[PDB]
């Protein structure tokens, strides 16, 4: 739930973001960070090593498609469960993938675009992206509820 | 509990931190303020404000326990004996809260080290934190 | 998600409960359990022991309350939101109580219906329960949303 | 880490299971798979209807580790060593999942131990089944 001045602040910070460069590494972060993670990604080959995952070409375009929905989540931040409810069926109802990894990997997206952004990436900033990955978190939980 | 692998990895990590310390500890916690509200009534005794003198004093004894705690990887429990009682205790600090930080922590790392912060790093330094918040969190009622 | 058959189950369950004592031990329960729960009862005098909190009658005059706010959940189990609105204001915005704690006293709570009924808190009921408590610990998180 | 101050409500509560682990193991699992549905994809190969003779088998053998647990509580990650590599590395268990569980095991044991399920007990095999945990996570890599 942002205010008017949150909402303005993230959504003009989402556009300069480099979608390409900075998807698949948090995904990638995702599956060596929390190795667990990567029992719903036996399909995508080599995963054995750190390296093995950062440089995965099917990690770097799925990392791609899942910041396109954080794209699209950022021009409906107040209908987020309409946004993702196909994608709340998949992850609930297909995948089973427990919810709170949907936290972890926004938790990972948000220390990934402070690795590349750093002090542009300010306390603010920050604290505005941490409710979109909370709302977000939330609307792909709703299957659940 | 914690590996070999992730200790170098830690101490490296700090190492580079270096005299930062107390600055990104300061900053871990106005970081953890603003994203998650609820973990300033932790702090109604402080000026909660941008550039605070107490956050930036509190910032620096955080970063000083953990760099006792880098110190002293093979026995955290018997490191961080007065904190445990501390945060357990006597403050009764929800273990979520813990995380809460954590993340900040991890946050404003990545921030300043980008180069050193690599997905390997990252992990160990998660473990870390994870570790010290566990002990932390050990000693309650 | 309760389904009327999940719904009329844990309806017809629901009035075996005494309350008085249901709740008094679930709230002391969770004090002992996951003493940083005490926090929030500085004000309830004695909480050192596991006797001294489960003999204190703030303990069980509170604990009574909580399961007067339970009972009229299961009133109201198409509109959980609605009806702990009130609830989720005063432990959001006045308490700021972490939302995690709201699904472990819901666990507590099942825990405790466990060892007063025994056998006939099965598997299936439980299951039921489980969806309520989750019900609730959600209704009550809400404000944070 | 586990405390001496739990085994002695460990040891006695666990020690009245004796002849019923494989029932309360099942019966657990049963717990588990009905609650919290998710749990259910880790184990494609069973048939999860009430009585099938895989989740009796099945609720057998962790009953069985837990009662070896149990016996060397002074050293759980030796005595979970090669549960630890299976749990964490074959079959890639959400952590998540260890805690859905050990709340299984909780009801399960309330249900049919009511008395020897004090407030104390409780605490003490809380802390059991999360230094359990702990262990059969320990090894992600
Ligand atoms: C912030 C939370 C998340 C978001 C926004 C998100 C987003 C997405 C999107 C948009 C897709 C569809 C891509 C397509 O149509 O090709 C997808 C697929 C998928 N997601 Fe997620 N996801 C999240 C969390 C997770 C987590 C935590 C896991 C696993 C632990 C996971 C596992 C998967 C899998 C296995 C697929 C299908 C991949 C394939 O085989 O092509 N997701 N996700
Ligand atoms: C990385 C984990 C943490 C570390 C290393 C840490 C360290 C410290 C240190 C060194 C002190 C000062 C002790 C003294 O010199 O008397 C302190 C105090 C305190 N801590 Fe933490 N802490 C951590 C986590 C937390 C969390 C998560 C909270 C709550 C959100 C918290 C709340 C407090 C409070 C309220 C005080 C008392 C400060 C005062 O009264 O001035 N701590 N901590
Ligand atoms: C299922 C979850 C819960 C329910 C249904 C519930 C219900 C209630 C009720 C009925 C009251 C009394 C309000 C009134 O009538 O004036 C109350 C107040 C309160 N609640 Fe809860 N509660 C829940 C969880 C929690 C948790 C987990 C905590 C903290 C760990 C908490 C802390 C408090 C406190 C500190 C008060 C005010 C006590 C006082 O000083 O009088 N609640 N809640
Ligand atoms: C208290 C924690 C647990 C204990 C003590 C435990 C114990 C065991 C044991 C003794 C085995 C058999 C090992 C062998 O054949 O060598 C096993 C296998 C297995 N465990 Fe666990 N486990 C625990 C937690 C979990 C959880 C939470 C899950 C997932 C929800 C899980 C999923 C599995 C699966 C899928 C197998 C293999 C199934 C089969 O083919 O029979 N375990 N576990």
């Amino acid at each position: 739930m942002l205010t008017a001045e949150e909402k303005a602040a993230v959504t003009a910070f989402w556009g300069k973001v480099h979608v390409d460069e900075v998807g698949g590494e948090a995904l990638g972060r995702l599956l060596v960070v929390y190795p667990w993670t990567q029992r719903f990604f036996e399909s995508f080959g080599d995963l054995s090593t750190a390296d093995a995952v950062m440089n995965n070409p099917k990690v770097k375009a799925h990392g791609k498609k899942v910041l396109d929905s954080f794209s699209n989540g950022m021009k409906h931040l107040d209908d987020l469960k309409g946004t993702f409810a196909a994608l709340s069926e998949l992850h609930c109802d297909k995948l089973h993938v427990d919810p709170e990894n949907f936290k972890l990997l926004g938790n990972v997206l948000v220390v990934v675009l402070a690795r590349h952004f750093g002090k542009e990436f300010t306390p603010v900033l920050q604290a505005d992206f941490q409710k979109v990955v909370a709302g977000v978190a939330n609307a792909l939980a709703h299957r659940y509820h | 509990v914690l590996s070999a692998a992730d200790k170098s990895n830690i101490q490296a990590a700090w190492g580079k931190v270096g005299g930062h310390a107390a600055d990104y500890g300061a900053e871990a916690l106005e970081r953890m303020f603003l994203s998650f509200p609820t973990t300033k009534t932790y702090f109604p005794h402080f000026d909660l404000s941008h550039g605070s003198a107490q956050v930036k004093g509190h910032g620096a004894k955080v970063a000083n326990a953990l760099t006792k705690a880098v110190g002293h990887l093979d026995d955290l429990p018997g490191a961080l004996s007065e904190l445990s009682d501390l945060h357990a205790h006597k403050l009764r600090v929800d273990p979520v809260n813990f995380k809460l930080l954590s993340h900040s922590l991890l946050v404003t790392l990545a921030s300043h080290l980008p180069n050193d912060f690599t997905p390997a790093v990252h992990a160990s330094l998660d473990k870390f934190l994870a570790s010290v918040s566990t002990v932390l969190t050990s000693k309650y009622r």
